[PDB]
């Protein structure tokens, strides 16, 4: 399972069962949005 | 008494392929997967 922990994550990267000594970049991680953001005029007259 | 200057090493840059083409959008990152594997290549060497 390649997303249960690191080192099957890296077994995945490496496409392997067996990994030796070493340090390897498996993925990216990067923070996911919070919520979301609407900011738009404050204009109320419909389009004639 | 002469000098010789002489490189040894240059900055190690990593690029996140699929990041550097699609951002965030996983559109795109979908759309990416069907070009293969170019993307692992490309991060193979820059870590080599």
């Amino acid at each position: 399972d390649c997303a249960l922990d690191p080192l099957s994550e890296t077994k995945c990267t490496l496409k392997s069962f067996t990994v030796e000594k070493g340090i390897y970049q498996t993925s990216n991680f990067r923070v996911q949005p919070t919520e979301s953001i609407v900011r738009f005029p404050n204009i109320t007259n419909l389009c004639p | 008494v002469t000098t010789e200057i002489l490189p040894v090493s240059m900055t190690k840059t990593s690029v996140d392929c699929t990041m550097y083409i699609c951002g965030d959008s996983t559109e795109c990152s979908n759309l990416l997967l069907q070009y293969g594997s170019f993307c692992t290549q490309l991060n193979r060497a820059l870590t080599g």
